[PDB]
């Protein structure tokens, strides 16, 4: 890995040490980091250890039996352990609400970050690319893992210029349960996904172009930019998924973006999830071979953008 | 006017969220059930046909129809319905797994069109019939709460209202899914429903309990291409019963039946029975 990263990769172990058994009178909140169609999240202080962390918070409604394999399964994450994935410091049910507990990220969501900037330059996409190829390829190799839904809101990003992978599949039950519960006006669902087939990462690649795609251009891109709001530099949710099966993806649009990165989203949005590159390419692609060369300032881009210093 | 006045409802404890609202146990005059909108976007045309809906549903009175007890607009707009005492048909299906007999298993059914019946009959289309909103008011009696309120379960931008999937789709009827039609919602759509709610009875699950993909639902069920599994039907359920439930369940809904025919079916499916 890196000299930098297994400084903050232990920093988190040890920190993970003085947490116990999280109960919910050992927490004190400060602030909320908002809702999302699942659960709310709250920025939140451990009075036993000290510590800052984000606890997400689900209310469900499901038998016991499934929420103790939920509760079960969430504990798997005391495993991922990558400068790729976000922190976690545990899971439980209390008062009719799972807690899912993990590091704060003073950052906020790549989507929270994308509002606040209009659009995202080629330049930093690169770096995010990187991180989530690196990340989804951790969750593969060594947990077999399908993140389930790369989105930007699921990536997370601090003023350390790290970028993370959250909110990833390692609970069926827990997906589902969610999903019944609120629709949402988006999907980043790769086509076969939607039609029934599963293809391991080839499903999750083409969530990541997507998401590529809608921070470079600044809006979701389905259906594309109608030619007029393009040279600007509702829908309904059963059609925008019959129009992911049955109509081209979206593309970059030409002469504004580096002829590498046009072809690497593109190569990310094949219909075809075995057309569709795979991510042992991806990782040695023209656009990332050269994002990687580029040296970039991520931790300020950031900062400057939430509107913050250095 | 069917308003009350703001300082009259004591909101208590918050209980959830649903497709449209969140719902806190109130006080006024006895226990109440308070659904604060999210359509808190009052417009001018909304208010005014809100409040006609209001009108509609406030002289609704029927055994298996929860009371409608009027509204709120201070605070913001709010909604005041009897408070049920006991858990919800879902709550009972698939939380707590309550061991029904098969004849009262009917009877929730028979209950029920019962209930769905007088709607049609005053014209009045539910939009959102699910397990969710069937309450078994002290273990015995249906009351079927939540119908109505088109013009709250959409938001507005003017005097026109997108209509948006909002909560969960297991119930929709593919051409709700879709929106693809002028109201896609009909008598048909609730039918549709019932018959989602009759697989839950005859299966004690959720129809599609194999397929963790919500979006892939949605495109499945619009595109003609996904129904229940119906051998999931347990094994001692009335064949009168399954044939009942398939014909709820046809994907063109003009071959779906109507409530004055599908009551009728259950009650000589309860009758004529051991
Ligand atoms: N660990 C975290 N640190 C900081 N912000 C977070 C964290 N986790 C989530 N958030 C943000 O808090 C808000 C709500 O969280 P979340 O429920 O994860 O959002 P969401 O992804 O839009 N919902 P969902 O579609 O169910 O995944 C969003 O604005 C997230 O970006
Ligand atoms: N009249 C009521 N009395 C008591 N509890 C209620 C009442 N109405 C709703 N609830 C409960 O309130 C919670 C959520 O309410 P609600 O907004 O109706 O969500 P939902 O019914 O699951 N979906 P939907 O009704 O289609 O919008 C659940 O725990 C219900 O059991
Ligand atoms: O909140 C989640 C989520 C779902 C399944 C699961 F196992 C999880 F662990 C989830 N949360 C989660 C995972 C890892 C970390 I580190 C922190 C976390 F909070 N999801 C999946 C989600 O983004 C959407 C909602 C449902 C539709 C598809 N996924 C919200
Ligand atoms: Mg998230
Ligand atoms: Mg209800």
């Amino acid at each position: 890995l890196d000299e930098q990263q297994r400084k903050r990769l232990e920093a988190f172990l040890t920190q993970k040490q003085k947490v116990g058994e999280l109960k919910d009178d050992d927490f004190e909140k400060i602030s909320e980091l908002g809702a999302g169609n699942g659960g709310v999240v709250f920025k939140v202080s451990h009075k036993p250890s000290g510590l800052v962390m984000a606890r997400k918070l689900i209310h469900l409604e499901i038998k016991p039996a499934i929420r103790n394999q939920i509760i079960r399964e969430l504990q798997v994450l005391h495993e991922c352990n990558s400068p790729y994935i976000v922190g976690f410091y545990g899971a439980f049910y209390s008062d009719g609400e799972i807690s899912i507990c993990m590091e704060h990220m003073d950052g906020g969501s790549l989507d929270q970050v994308l509002k606040k900037a209009g659009r995202i330059p080629e330049q930093i996409l690169g770096k995010v690319s990187i991180a989530v190829i690196k990340g989804l390829t951790y969750l593969r190799e060594k947990h077999k893992i399908m993140h389930r839904d790369v989105k930007p809101s699921n990536i997370l990003v601090n003023s350390r210029g790290e970028i993370k992978l959250c909110d990833f599949g390692v609970s069926g039950q827990l997906i589902d349960a969610m999903a019944n519960a609120f629709v949402g006006t988006r999907s980043y669902m790769s086509p076969e996904r939607l039609q029934g087939t599963h293809y391991s990462v080839q499903s999750d690649i083409w969530s990541m172009g997507l998401s590529l795609v809608e921070m470079a251009v600044g809006r979701y891109p389905i259906p594309p930019p109608d030619a007029k709001e393009l040279e600007l530099m509702p829908m309904a949710i059963f059609e925008l998924l019959d129009y992911i099966v049955n109509e081209p993806p979206p593309k970059l649009p030409s002469g504004v973006f580096s002829l590498e990165f046009q072809d690497f989203v593109n190569k990310c949005l094949i219909k075809n999830p075995a057309e569709r590159a795979d991510l042992k390419q991806l990782m040695v692609h023209a656009f990332i071979k050269r994002s990687d060369a580029e040296e970039v300032d991520f931790a300020g881009w950031l900062c400057s953008t939430i509107g913050l210093n250095q | 006017d069917w308003e009350i006045p703001d300082g009259q409802i004591t909101v208590g404890q918050r209980i959830g969220s649903g497709s449209f609202g969140t719902v806190y146990k109130g006080k006024w005059h006895g226990d109440v059930a308070v659904k604060m909108l999210n359509v808190t976007a009052p417009t001018p045309q909304q208010l005014q046909a809100f409040k006609n809906e209001v009108g509609v549903l406030r002289k609704t009175r029927h055994v298996n129809i929860l009371l409608f007890m009027g509204y709120s607009t201070k605070p913001q707009l709010a909604i005041v319905t009897q408070w049920c005492e006991g858990s919800s048909l879902y709550h009972h299906l698939h939380i707590i797994e309550t061991k029904f007999e098969m004849i009262k298993l009917i009877d929730i059914a028979r209950q029920t069109a019962q209930g769905m019946d007088y709607l049609h009959a005053k014209s009045i289309i539910h939009r959102d019939l699910k397990s969710n909103n069937i309450f078994l008011h002290e273990d015995l009696t249906v009351k079927i709460g939540d119908f109505g309120l088109a013009t709250v379960k959409s938001r507005w931008s003017g005097s026109h209202q997108f209509e948006q999937l909002s909560g969960s789709i297991l119930w929709m009827a593919p051409e709700v899914i879709r929106m693809q039609d002028k109201n896609p919602y009909s008598f048909q759509s609730d039918v549709y429903a019932f018959g989602i709610v009759l697989y839950e009875l005859m299966t004690g699950q959720l129809p599609y309990s194999n397929i963790n993909n919500r979006d892939q639902i949605i495109f499945m069920v619009g595109r003609g291409y996904l129904s229940p599994d119906l051998s999931k039907v347990r094994s001692n359920c009335p064949k009168a019963m399954k044939r009942l439930m398939a014909e709820c369940l046809k994907k063109k809904r003009d071959e779906r039946p109507l409530f004055p025919q599908i009551l009728a079916s259950i009650e000589l499916l309860a009758r004529s029975l051991p």
